[PDB]
């Protein structure tokens, strides 16, 4: 129902889409293994987020990989919220724009080499302004959510029209 | 359906 505070770990599951709770943490917080999740982090940053069971996760801990604690602005060792996020819709669009640093003289699609085979069938939830890095060949390459219908929560679903076009972002 | 998108998330996420 309400957020429930715990202790940032190392992710053991190296997604940026999944964190990891103990199970009798998840019986506590009336959580499914799969079920969405709202994270809140520092300077009213949000992040959304798959939950699994993890049996070498401490009860008070949540495990997360760099991607989502950068997301939240916060350090291993950090308190962080979570809660239930059930009513998150699929998108209709999103709209995603990589980061000129990550990008430098990168050729080619970048739809199709990165963003393509890291959304499929995965059901993602993403947020609005989320940074998000994704490996395509040997290259990785950080995207920025820049909108999504509807806003700012949803589920890249597999019609979920994924837009990739313009300038990389600073 | 949320559970086929359950079903698809375990598999891609959780083997």
């Amino acid at each position: 129902n309400r957020p429930n505070r715990l202790i940032v770990d190392e992710a053991i599951n190296e997604d940026n889409s999944v964190v990891s709770l103990s199970q009798p943490k998840m019986d506590e917080l009336q959580l499914f293994r799969g079920d969405t999740v709202l994270l809140k982090g520092k300077k009213r940053r949000e992040a959304v987020c798959i939950v699994l069971s993890d049996d070498t996760c401490s009860d008070e801990k949540i495990r997360m990989n760099r991607v989502v604690r950068n997301n939240l602005r916060v350090r291993l060792g950090d308190v962080i919220s979570i809660q239930p996020c059930p009513d998150v819709k699929y998108g209709k669009r999103i709209h995603v724009l990589p980061i000129d640093d990550t990008v430098e003289g990168i050729t080619g699609n970048l739809f199709e080499v990165y963003l393509k085979p890291y959304f499929l069938e995965a059901y993602r939830p993403i947020r609005k302004g989320d940074i998000f890095l994704v490996r395509g060949g040997m290259r990785a390459v950080e995207f920025k959510v820049v909108e999504t219908d509807p806003s700012p929560y949803c589920i890249v679903a597999p019609d979920t029209v994924i837009h990739c076009e313009g300038e990389p972002i600073k | 359906s949320p559970e086929e998108m359950r079903r698809q998330r375990l598999h891609r996420f959780d083997s």
